[PDB]
């Protein structure tokens, strides 16, 4: 799961926001994102390649606020077989503010 | 300007009354009008800038 997407068109005939962990950047922005009905990214556990593909959007128009950091969604540490991590998450949109 | 400074502008129209601190760039013809209302224009169908 690298993120999400949000909106009320969700096909830039009104603006929608982007949320994404790519293999660096962590990406929030909010756009007339034309995006895509299929929107995904190839692995395959990295077995012959490494990550080469962006097909979340076709366009991006006006994009009113974007911010960017470092890698988040760290990984346990020490490891034990098959042992497993559960990530929880709320949104909300209120006040102008998600 | 005295020629009219045309670039600036505001919103006529609008589906409902928006939220606090929302902000609607939406460019779609306001219909007015009864019947459905397809394209850029039309009786009482409105281009809300
Ligand atoms: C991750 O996406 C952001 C936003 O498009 C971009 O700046 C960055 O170059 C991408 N990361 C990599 C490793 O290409
Ligand atoms: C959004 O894009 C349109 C068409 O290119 C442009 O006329 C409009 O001024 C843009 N809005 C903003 C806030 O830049």
């Amino acid at each position: 799961i690298r993120g999400w997407i949000f909106g009320t068109t969700l096909d830039s005939k009104t603006q929608s926001l982007l949320i994404v962990n790519n293999a660096t950047n962590v990406v929030i922005k909010v756009c007339e994102f034309q995006f895509c009905n299929d929107p995904f990214f190839d692995h395959k556990n990295n077995k012959s390649w490494m990550e080469s593909e962006f097909r979340v959007y076709s366009s991006a128009n006006n994009c009113t606020f974007e911010y960017v950091s470092q890698p988040f969604l760290m990984d346990l540490e020490g490891k034990q077989g098959n042992f497993k991590n559960l990530r929880e998450f709320v949104f909300k949109n209120i006040d102008g503010y998600f | 300007k005295v020629s009219g400074n045309y670039n600036y502008l505001y919103r006529l129209f609008r589906k409902s009354n928006l939220k606090p601190f929302e902000r609607d760039i939406s460019t779609e013809i306001y219909q007015a009008g009864n019947k459905p209302c397809n394209g850029v224009a039309g009786f009482n169908c409105y281009f809300p800038l």
